[PDB]
């Protein structure tokens, strides 16, 4: 899981 | 003169709320848009889409939670947002 | 009246936007799984009878460049318009792989008034980007 | 287990971000009275969001400011429907 | 899926309604506001809210107003309604004597700040201008 | 017809  | 104003019919459909993060995961893609493209496959050929894109903010919030080793980003939420100066209905199919 | 218009001769174009990799000088790192996004809406919109184009790594320039070009086109016999936009992002901003550019900017080509073939016609970004660095915690249920 | 913070809002906003919203000082602002129209008229059989889309109709098709001050003359509005909401809302059961 | 809307009660309609602000702020008198307000004012009671109309609310009153109907216990409620009749900006509404964040005022409602609310809609309905751009329109 |  990452962030954009 | 018969007018419309020059921003109706768009539809904005984002990710995440304004001022959020939103969650990727690198090996099933986004969850918004794995959630978009599975509701489209599922209801496309019978609901309007803004009731598509309410099942996709309900499986954006409800199916999906971050995981991370690192504990400030971990066990995080999203809720997609549908920002629509649309004027009608948008069946993506016809009789 | 109460429905678009949606059986024009073509449901209309899908413009796929996918940028992976980014400049140095960006801080941003290399978007890992958007490759999967990009062949899953490529799918799903052909089946929808879109004609999907996917473009990658696009510099700010070339997105602002295509999307001008896009809106130049005749869109008489399209029903609608879609374009999707996968990439880093702030409030308002979608970046493009060496920088920012406004949002605003990339719709503004498709005004009811600056692309006339697209006029009464839905006109939808999909936008899969960060809007800000806030994180929901979430309440249980 | 765990739902957004921020999910199930509706946001039904009278016009586009960074625009001007108009109001009528005899007949009232072109969005409520729009609003209270649609809702009258549609809050027995359709589901809210489809009600706010009529909303958007009426507004973008049926209104037009008339000013003397041509800067203000013949300019036109769209609401701005944002939606959190996870369910379809329907005002009746 | 739809929202069960079968609680003993629809809910609140809480409408603010601000037409007269203090010459400090400098600006206009919003002519034509109550005829908004009262047509609000019956349409939810049609649609059988529990309407509570305020009027002429600084920014202090209206942050007071919705943290205090925040606290409420809205358990048998159905939902809420928010209707804000004022001047505003991108991201703000006016107090009569003053800006407010939007933001401000909604978060007394998120999920896990208004539990009584927690999972049910909450609505805000927002007639005020964000911004000074004009749409000029296009024939069709 | 007024702006708010």
């Amino acid at each position: 899981d990452m962030q954009x | 003169c018969h007018k419309i104003p020059v921003e109706a019919d768009f539809l904005y459909a984002y990710s995440t709320a304004p001022g959020y993060y939103s969650w990727r995961n690198s090996k099933d893609g986004s969850w918004f848009i794995q959630s978009l493209c599975a509701m489209l496959k599922q209801y496309a050929d019978k609901l309007e889409f803004m009731h598509i894109l309410t099942r996709v903010n309900r499986k954006v919030a409800t199916e999906f939670e971050s995981f991370s080793f690192d504990a400030t980003f971990h066990a995080k939420k999203q809720i997609p947002c549908i920002v629509s100066m649309l004027t009608k209905e948008l069946y993506f199919y016809h009789h | 009246d109460n429905s678009y218009k949606m059986d024009y001769p073509e449901m209309g174009l899908c413009i796929i936007i996918n940028n992976k990799n980014f400049h140095k000088s960006t801080g941003m790192t290399s978007r890992s799984g958007t490759d999967v996004d990009a062949a899953n809406l490529r799918e799903t919109f052909r089946n929808l009878k879109y004609e999907v184009r996917n473009k990658n790594d696009l510099t700010r320039e070339e997105i602002v460049e295509l999307m001008r070009d896009v809106s130049k086109e005749d869109h008489s016999k399209r029903s609608s318009f879609v374009c999707v936009l996968l990439s880093h992002g702030e409030e308002g901003i979608i970046f493009g792989t060496n920088g920012p550019v406004d949002l605003k900017k990339i719709t503004n080509f498709f005004r009811g008034d600056r692309c006339r073939s697209l006029t009464g016609k839905p006109k939808l970004f999909i936008i899969q980007a960060c809007r800000g660095t806030e994180l929901d915690c979430g309440i249980e249920t």
